[PDB]
């Protein structure tokens, strides 16, 4: 009885007044899924639970209703591109912060730079040899 | 434990849990004689007798390889009926099946008899294997009884009868020796007995979380090179 | 979390030991 | 001015939020500090410093803000034979002396009254 | 008297898992309006033992929140039901919160209690502000030595028959069968004599519990199933350095695996400096362990509990603006921009504080 | 904000009126166009280059003081 008593209670299930004005996630998480994380199966359970609350665990309403994408991820590639152009050093710095916490040795860092700059130096010579072939 | 939470799990376009007449566009429609010139149909009223003759053949053709084992003929009969009583006891409304469940099941049983006529049905080979494993164990008991030796099964029956006397000889306040107490006495003997045997590891994990397989040998390394055969 | 580390150390986060023994074999059966 | 209810705490401690699914994945690394302003907050360096000269110097500064405190300061810095303003009490010698020298002074008060009452008239 | 108020009732065996009511002790706070805290004690362990921790002036936890020391089903005074499904046991708390008119609460637990607290946040996250787990982890503990002893002791307790056994026969049974001093003391105090001294029995359902543990399957209390899901809110874990229940080597990964917002060691996961002692599980007994738990507990309640995910601390409420996802609002003529997320009152549903303040706001204008 | 941005505002004062007062609050594509090209203070208007000089200037100058103070 107490279970149904609270389900029917309007106060127990009532959106706040500003709830309409708030930003609302219009997806249950089935649009972009994490496939290789160790909590993969735990993620699916929360998607399944969210889909059930929307339909009172009568998923026939979901099968009949409209399915929508995650319109919040729209134009996300363009937006990150403009942020990289605005401040590339800041975009690169923060996107690589957690990776740079583990810093390799001076030797490895030097090998990276040396082989990278050496590859660029040979690329420049091949560009010059092409101007020699054009002449 | 875990229950299906979706309330519409058994819903179909034809109704709840309908596996006899699924909804399809080309639905059955009636025919009128005065307007029907000709018709091509395979339905008939011969399924009842084909259901009877099919039972007699499957029974008589499987008994060819029982070697007069009366206990096997009776056990096989009980299993054969369980295969023919499926439409009589199923949740599926076999009388409301799309195009006649009677013809459907009969034709399905005929495919089974075809294999039985060749002695290639998996239930046949399963029966021979199961029976041979049983007779080998009954002959091992017979050979031990003829030698006056006691069987492993009698040692428990005798060891359990005395354990009951010891328990009821001290249970004087009460006098209701329930079947539950009798049961947990035997299980305590079976676990102890089974553990005594050198059996292959069945459970994934032993007392520790580690797996009980031959592959669950981790560090530290303490085993030397393998040694060769001795002369 | 969705940020567990590098690809090379991914098979490290799987083991869960029932004892306090160190070092711990990484492989999860 | 308005003070509200003494019992109630600030609304920040009472106002709460809850999570839901989906969740943002991003884990905050640092606190935002766009503007470098930390005014009206005292330094946390002043944490476990032992008693020193700043204690009696700041005491006088605050005592001199009151009428009764100004009397204590002037009397202490002038009429107390101490080699330091860092007063540390480890014995009650100076305290008992001042009590026995005071509570004793009020002796003979009753015997004095008896003189007057008894010298008034002779019983006989 | 006043600060200590524990509702009184009799356990009722229930055939339906939804008609289960929870009972426990309530500790009133110093201040008038404070959010509520729901704390689950160790399995088969008394709620009273945690009273001195939450009622110590040195810690002063009640200054922050009102505390509900609640017993799960089949434990203490709460109703009895053979199922221990964390989803069912979590709904029990939601009905308790409804009957007591609690919109959302802070959840805590010790050992297996920590699991129960986290399950509620996993099944009901919109109504849980935070979780504070003490010497527990969302993990399968069926094969942990500490759990086996508890699992073993509960099985031994099924052999005693109070009807025939005398009071002395019991004391001798516990000392020999129960080696751990604390578990022994906990079980002794759990024995109670019903009205009219008809007979003595355990306050907890010994039969239903042993089946859960002895079966040693997914529904076992030592086990943490994938069905429980993920907790989306604030979570802080505190456990002893040398703990039989949570091993620092690998038993910290489940926290990241189950709690999405857990940052890691030093931020949401701490270990208490201590020696190897099987009694360290009971932090409230040792001042050194308790003093650290209380400080960390008061810090979680004051600055981290009930704070939006993308905000660092409670200090950022009202001064840090979160980015908004495009096409997330119904209004079409909306210029998308950063916003400070809404943090509501702890019991805004069962009061009219918003309706009242709206009127006061109009009087200003 | 800087003086150069304030000069734009004085020059764009009439343009700000047309787009913000009239267009920005209209419905339809005319409103979406005005709210998109709304005139005011810059969102993410910081200049990383100017900020980069300030950082490298301060870091290299502290090196000068050590190298020169001998
Ligand atoms: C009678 C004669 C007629 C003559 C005229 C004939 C013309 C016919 C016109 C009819 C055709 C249009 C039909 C209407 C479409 C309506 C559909 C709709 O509702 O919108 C869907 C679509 C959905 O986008 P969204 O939902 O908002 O979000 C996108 C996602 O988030 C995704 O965004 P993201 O951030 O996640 O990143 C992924 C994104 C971007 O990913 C990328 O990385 C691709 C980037 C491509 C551009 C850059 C190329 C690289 C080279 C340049 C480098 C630039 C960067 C350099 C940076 C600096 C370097 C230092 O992927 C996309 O490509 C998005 C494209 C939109 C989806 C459409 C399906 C595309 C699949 C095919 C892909 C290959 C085609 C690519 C075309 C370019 C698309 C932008 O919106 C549109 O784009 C609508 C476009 C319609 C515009 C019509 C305008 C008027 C047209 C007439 C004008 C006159 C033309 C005259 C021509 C004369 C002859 C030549
Ligand atoms: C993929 C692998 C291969 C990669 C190959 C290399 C890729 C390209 C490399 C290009 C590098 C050039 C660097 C230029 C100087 C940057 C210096 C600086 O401090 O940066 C901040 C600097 C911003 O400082 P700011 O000047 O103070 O502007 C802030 C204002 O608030 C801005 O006011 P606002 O917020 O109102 O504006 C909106 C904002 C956002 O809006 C957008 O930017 C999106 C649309 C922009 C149009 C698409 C750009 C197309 C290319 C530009 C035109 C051709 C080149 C022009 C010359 C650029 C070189 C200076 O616009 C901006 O972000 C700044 C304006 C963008 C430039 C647009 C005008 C271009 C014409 C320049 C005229 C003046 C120079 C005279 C002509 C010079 C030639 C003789 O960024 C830029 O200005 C542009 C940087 C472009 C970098 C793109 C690629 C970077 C990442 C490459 C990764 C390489 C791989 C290795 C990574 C390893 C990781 C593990
Ligand atoms: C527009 C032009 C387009 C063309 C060019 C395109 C170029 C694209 C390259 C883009 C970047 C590549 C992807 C990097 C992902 C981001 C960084 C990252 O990996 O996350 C960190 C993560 C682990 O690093 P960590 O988390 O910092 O932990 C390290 C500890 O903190 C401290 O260290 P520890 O104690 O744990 O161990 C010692 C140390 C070991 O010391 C090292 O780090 C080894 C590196 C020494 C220097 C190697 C020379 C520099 C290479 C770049 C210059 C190329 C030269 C010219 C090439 C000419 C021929 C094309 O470990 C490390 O620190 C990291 C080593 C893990 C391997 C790093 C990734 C491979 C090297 C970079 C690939 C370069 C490819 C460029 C060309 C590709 C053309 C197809 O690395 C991983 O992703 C794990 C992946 C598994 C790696 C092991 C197995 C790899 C087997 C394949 C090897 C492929 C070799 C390719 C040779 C290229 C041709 C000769
Ligand atoms: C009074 C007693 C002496 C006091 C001396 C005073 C010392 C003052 C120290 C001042 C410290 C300066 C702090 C600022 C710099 C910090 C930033 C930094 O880069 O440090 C590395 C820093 C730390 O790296 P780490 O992983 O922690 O390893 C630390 C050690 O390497 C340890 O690594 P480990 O534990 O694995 O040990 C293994 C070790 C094993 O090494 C060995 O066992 C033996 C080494 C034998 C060397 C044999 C050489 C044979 C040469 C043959 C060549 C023949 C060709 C000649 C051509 C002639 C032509 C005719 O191998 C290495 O570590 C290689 C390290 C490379 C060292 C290069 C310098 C070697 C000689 C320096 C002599 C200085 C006088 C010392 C006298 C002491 C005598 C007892 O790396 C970073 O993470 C920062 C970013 C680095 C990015 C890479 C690019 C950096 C380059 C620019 C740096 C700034 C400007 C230049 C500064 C000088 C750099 C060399």
């Amino acid at each position: 009885s107490l279970h149904e008593k609270m389900q029917t209670d309007y106060l127990w299930v009532k959106d706040h007044s500003q709830a309409d004005s708030w930003a609302k996630a219009r997806t249950h998480g089935y649009n972009y899924i994490a496939h290789t994380v160790p909590n993969k199966k735990e993620r699916y359970e929360m998607i399944w639970r969210s889909m059930g609350k929307s339909t009172d665990w009568e998923l026939e309403k979901f099968r009949l209703g409209k399915k929508f994408p995650d319109r919040g991820n729209k134009r996300r590639w363009f937006k990150n591109l403009f942020r990289l152009i605005k401040n590339p050093m800041g975009y690169i710095f923060w996107k690589t912060y957690k990776a740079r916490l583990a810093k390799p040795s001076l030797i490895v860092t030097s090998m990276f730079i040396g082989f990278t700059l050496g590859f660029i130096k040979l690329k420049a010579q091949s560009i010059a040899y092409s101007k020699k072939q054009y002449a | 434990g875990y229950k299906i939470r979706n309330k519409s799990i058994f819903w179909t376009r034809a109704g709840w849990k309908n596996n006899w007449h699924p909804k399809n566009f080309n639905a059955p429609r009636p025919s009128y004689g005065e307007f029907t010139m000709g018709i091509r149909c395979r339905n008939d009223h011969h399924s009842f007798l084909r259901y009877v003759q099919t039972y007699r053949n499957m029974s008589r053709h499987c008994k060819q390889y029982f070697l007069g084992d009366k206990q096997l003929e009776e056990t096989f009969i009980l299993g054969l009926r369980s295969l023919f009583l499926v439409p009589y006891d199923s949740q599926c409304l076999t009388d409301q099946i799309k195009h006649g469940g009677e013809r459907r099941f009969v034709d399905q049983l005929d495919r089974d008899f075809e294999l039985i006529s060749y002695n290639t049905h998996p239930y046949q080979l399963f029966t021979y294997t199961v029976r041979n494993e049983h007779l080998a164990w009954k002959n091992e008991q017979y050979e031990k009884i003829q030698k006056g030796e006691k069987t492993f099964e009698q040692e428990l029956l005798d060891y359990l009868d005395e354990q009951v006397l010891a328990e009821k000889a001290k249970l004087r306040d009460g006098q209701n020796f329930s079947i539950e107490r009798m049961t947990e006495i035997a299980l305590h003997v079976f676990r102890k007995a089974r553990a005594g045997k050198v059996r292959p590891a069945q459970d994934v994990r032993g007392p520790d979380g580690n797996v009980n397989d031959f592959l669950e040998q981790r560090r530290p390394f303490e085993h030397p090179n393998p040694t060769g055969v001795t002369h | 979390t969705l940020q567990w580390g590098s690809l090379a150390e991914r098979p490290m986060v799987d083991r869960v030991m029932s004892t306090s023994t160190w070092p711990v074999p990484y492989y999860q059966r | 001015l308005q003070w509200g209810s003494l019992a109630e705490r600030p609304m920040v401690d009472r106002v709460m939020s809850t999570s839901t699914w989906p969740v943002p994945y991003y884990q905050r690394l640092f606190k935002a500090y766009p503007i470098r302003e930390k005014k009206d907050k005292m330094s946390l360096l002043l944490s476990d410093i032992d008693i020193d000269d700043t204690n009696w110097y700041q005491a006088k500064d605050f005592l001199r803000g009151s009428f009764r405190g100004r009397q204590i300061v002037d009397y202490v810095e002038n009429n107390i034979a101490s080699n330091t303003y860092i007063l540390i009490q480890q014995d009650v010698a100076n305290m008992a002396k001042a009590y026995v020298h005071d509570i004793c002074g009020y002796i003979d008060v009753a015997n004095k009254e008896n003189v007057r009452i008894l010298s008034k008239g002779d019983l006989i | 008297s006043r600060i200590i108020n524990h509702l009184r009732g009799d356990p009722v065996y229930q055939d339906n898992t939804k008609d289960v009511s929870l009972r426990g002790t309530f500790l009133r706070g110093k201040y008038d309006d404070l959010p509520t805290m729901i704390f689950f004690t160790e399995a088969c362990d008394l709620t009273a033992n945690w009273i001195p921790f939450f009622t110590n002036p040195q810690y002063d936890i009640l200054a922050h929140r009102n505390v509900w020391l609640l017993n799960p089903r089949n434990f203490g005074n709460s109703d009895r039901h053979p199922s221990f499904d964390l989803q069912e046991m979590s709904d029990d708390v939601m009905r308790f919160m409804y009957s007591q008119k609690i919109s959302m609460a802070t959840l805590g637990g010790h050992g297996i209690g920590g699991k129960i607290a986290l399950a509620v946040g996993c099944y009901h996250a919109e109504r849980v502000t935070g979780v504070f787990s003490i010497d527990s982890s969302p993990m399968d503990q069926r094969y942990h030595e500490a759990f086996k002893e508890f699992k073993g002791y509960v099985n031994a307790l099924t052999e005693i028959n109070f009807k025939t056994w005398s009071d002395k026969d019991v004391k001798v049974f516990l000392k020999e069968n129960i080696k751990d001093p604390k578990w022994r003391s906990i079980f002794t105090n759990n024995i109670s004599k019903n009205a009219k001294t008809q007979s003595d029995s355990f306050n907890f359902e010994i039969n239903y519990l042993n089946h859960n543990l002895n079966f040693n399957k997914a529904d076992s209390l030592g086990n943490w199933a994938v069905k429980n899901g993920i907790y989306t809110g604030r979570a802080h874990f505190i456990f002893p350095e040398y703990s039989r229940w949570v091993h620092l080597a690998t038993n910290t990964l489940p926290m990241h695996k189950v709690c999405a917002r857990v940052k890691g060691f030093g931020h949401d996961i701490f270990y208490v400096q201590g020696d190897e002692n099987p009694l360290n599980h009971w932090v409230y007994d040792f001042e050194n362990y308790a003093n650290v738990v209380a400080s960390k507990l008061n810090k979680f309640l004051h600055s981290y509990d009930g704070v939006h995910a993308l905000l660092k601390d409670r200090t950022e409420i009202g001064n840090f603006m979160i980015p908004d996802r495009i096409k997330s609002r119904n209004d079409s003529k909306h210029i998308y921009g950063d916003y400070s997320p809404a943090h509501l009152h702890h019991n805004w549903r069962f009061n009219h504080i918003y309706e009242k303040h709206d009127e006061l706001d109009k009087k200003l204008n | 904000m800087n003086p150069i941005q304030k000069a734009w505002l004085k020059i764009l004062e009439p343009v700000s009126y047309v787009i913000n007062e009239k267009m920005a609050k209209r419905t339809g594509i005319i409103g979406k166009l005005g709210r998109f090209f709304a005139i005011g203070p810059r969102e993410y208007g910081v200049h990383p280059i100017n900020r980069m000089f300030i950082f490298m200037n301060r870091k290299y100058m502290a090196f000068q003081a050590v190298a020169l103070h001998r």
